[PDB]
């Protein structure tokens, strides 16, 4: 099971802050260190700091500026990263990591996407992307389901609860006018659908929202 | 601050062979590095800890070597699954570091 | 049995015990001091044993004013420890030399 | 007291003497020759003291003629100074041993 | 005898940037670095001792980093009063040294 669970999405106006948590499970050892990783979009993985819970102290990268303050709480076995006074350059993903106290980082968490932003909350609108009747099929069959007008990064989509993942093709977000616009592509055999439902599901973290949405063939 | 280079920053190779990824330390690191794997939208992955060392639920194909300032990852017989950037990480002197990455492509 | 020897294995006892809070410790105040070595559990604790026994080869070793306070009260505790072995031994043979001269 | 334990006690505090003295007869005797490191006092306090216990990982060392002496003055103070801890416990588990033997 | 070597020797930055300046030993000496900063006609004034310790009475916006052979002095939202000329000096080995100074310009 997940031995580090990290909220998916966390957005922030510049100037303000916010606190990023990681919750552990699994075995746990007086000598465990978590760590806390940056990765900027298109980037490498920059280390941030570390903190030694059952002791509370912490250590930062001294190279970078100080944005990040890290405390533990024993009893909830959660660690927490106070990033304060951000701006654009703050934005990027945050990972949480345990150390053994051994050199090299066993696990990581899934990350937690923090966006630095003025622009409102909107969770995106899910369509179908049923084919055209004039359109026709091999012994597979394409579609898929376009997911517009989100912000902030990320939305995560996957197809029948997760059950179908051979053939799918989800497209990077494009930015335009503070909203983010992706689509998904999924191929089954062809004599399978209709007959066989396929459903998208779309989460979007930042707005704590998770939709559905069937293809079903064009009227 | 040790730095840690990864050159180059792209292998290009073909299905089935046998691939080596570099990284070298600024300084002697005995046999300190570890090596971590990151899928497209994933999050970093333990592939290999002390330069050698096995990791299980890894693949056999994976095996590392080197010592002191010169380190190697190697993957044989490589395969779609393996698409992805590899990082390298020292924990021999304060602080942990890691190296610029490579990306795989096949 | 006899206090000489009670105090030796005491001594072993609280030795392994200075150790292992030894390498917790040295990990601890350490780590946040640029060029440290002396930072993970598992060649920490071979240093505190190294430094106990005074070999001190020299491939680890605290570069902070904890890390040496740590070091020192390890240093004490291994020479002590190994010191007091000594002693329990020069007592045993103190005491069997006063038997085989019956004394 | 008894002897031993006021000879260790002594011992002690005499230690603690020299090793601040030796800690700035060094840095006195180390400048002024190039490349020598043990040219500040924090850290020529640290090597007194792993001069004394004879750890000496080799981080820093005298390099001049006069380091090295003050060196020598250190080790002799400090395995001196262990040496009759030792023997204090000896003193001590020998007497113990009489009385436990009914002499 | 150390070398300091500081380059580049003029740094031109925007007000408000981060800024850094680099300081290279010829030799590794721990973290045994300090800065100093001079302005015109003013006398030398500590800033950072032992590569990264803070000094009271010194703006918050000033840090530093490194060990070994490389360090770094930074500026946080750089100012007009930032101007002048930085230098580093090495306590690791005798004789003391210093680095051939590099200037802040605004
Ligand atoms: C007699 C004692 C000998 C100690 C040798 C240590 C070798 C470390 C190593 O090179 O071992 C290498 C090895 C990996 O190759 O490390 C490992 O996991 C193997 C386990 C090693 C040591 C036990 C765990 C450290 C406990 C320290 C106290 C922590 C308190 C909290
Ligand atoms: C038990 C004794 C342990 C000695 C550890 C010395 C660590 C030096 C250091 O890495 O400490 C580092 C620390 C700065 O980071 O130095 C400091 O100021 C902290 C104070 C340190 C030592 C006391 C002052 C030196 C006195 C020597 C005798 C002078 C006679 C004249
Ligand atoms: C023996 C001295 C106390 C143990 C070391 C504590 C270090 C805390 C962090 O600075
Ligand atoms: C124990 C020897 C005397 C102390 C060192 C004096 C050095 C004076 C400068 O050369
Ligand atoms: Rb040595
Ligand atoms: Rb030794």
């Amino acid at each position: 099971q997940v031995q580090l669970q990290q909220p998916g999405a966390e957005l922030v106006k510049p100037g303000a802050s916010v606190k990023l948590s990681c919750k552990a499970s699994g075995y746990t050892f007086t000598s465990d260190w978590i760590h806390w990783v940056k990765q900027r979009p298109g980037h490498g993985l920059e280390w941030i700091g570390e903190i030694i819970p059952s002791y509370g102290r912490a250590n930062y990268n001294e190279k970078i500026q100080k944005k990040a303050t890290l405390t533990a709480d024993k009893s909830s076995s959660t660690a927490f990263m106070q990033l304060s006074s951000l701006t654009s350059e703050d934005s990027a993903v945050y990972y949480c990591a345990r150390e053994r106290g051994d050199g090299y980082f066993a696990v990581w968490g899934a990350g937690t996407t923090v966006t630095v932003s003025s622009a409102k909350t909107t969770p995106p609108s899910v369509y179908p992307l049923a084919p055209g009747s004039a359109a026709q099929t091999n012994s597979m069959v394409t579609l898929g389901c376009l997911v517009k007008g989100y912000f902030p990064e990320p939305v995560t989509v996957t197809w029948n609860s997760g059950s179908l993942s051979s053939g799918v093709h989800t497209f990077p977000a494009v930015l335009q006018s503070d909203l983010y616009t992706l689509s998904s592509s999924v191929t089954v055999p062809s004599s399978s659908w209709p007959s066989e439902t396929v459903t998208c599901n779309v989460a979007h973290p930042a707005s704590s929202t998770k939709v559905d949405k069937k293809i079903v063939p064009r009227d | 601050d040790i730095l840690l280079t990864q050159s180059p920053a792209i292998l290009s190779v073909s299905p089935g062979e046998r691939v080596s990824f570099s990284c070298r330390a600024s300084q002697s690191i005995g046999t300190d590095i570890h090596w971590y794997q990151q899928r497209t939208n994933g999050s970093p992955r333990l592939l290999i800890k002390y330069a050698s060392e096995s990791i299980s639920g890894i693949p056999s194909r994976f095996s590392g070597s080197g010592s002191g300032t010169d380190f190697t990852l190697s993957i044989n017989s490589v395969e779609s699954e393996d698409i992805a950037n590899y990082y390298c990480q020292q924990s021999n002197r304060w602080p942990f570091t890691f190296g610029s990455g490579t990306k795989l492509e096949i | 049995s006899a206090l000489h020897w009670r105090a030796a294995g005491a001594a072993t006892v609280l030795l392994v015990i200075v150790l292992l809070a030894g390498s917790y410790l040295a990990v601890l105040a350490e780590r946040g001091a640029p060029g440290a070595q002396l930072i993970t559990y598992p060649r920490a604790l071979w240093w505190s044993v190294e430094t106990a026994t005074t070999v001190g080869y020299g491939d680890l070793y605290p570069v902070t004013l904890w890390g040496r306070c740590v070091a020192v009260v390890v240093m004490v505790a291994g020479i002590t420890s190994f010191g007091l072995v000594t002693a329990a031994l020069a007592t045993w043979f103190v005491g069997r030399e006063q038997e085989r001269r019956g004394h």
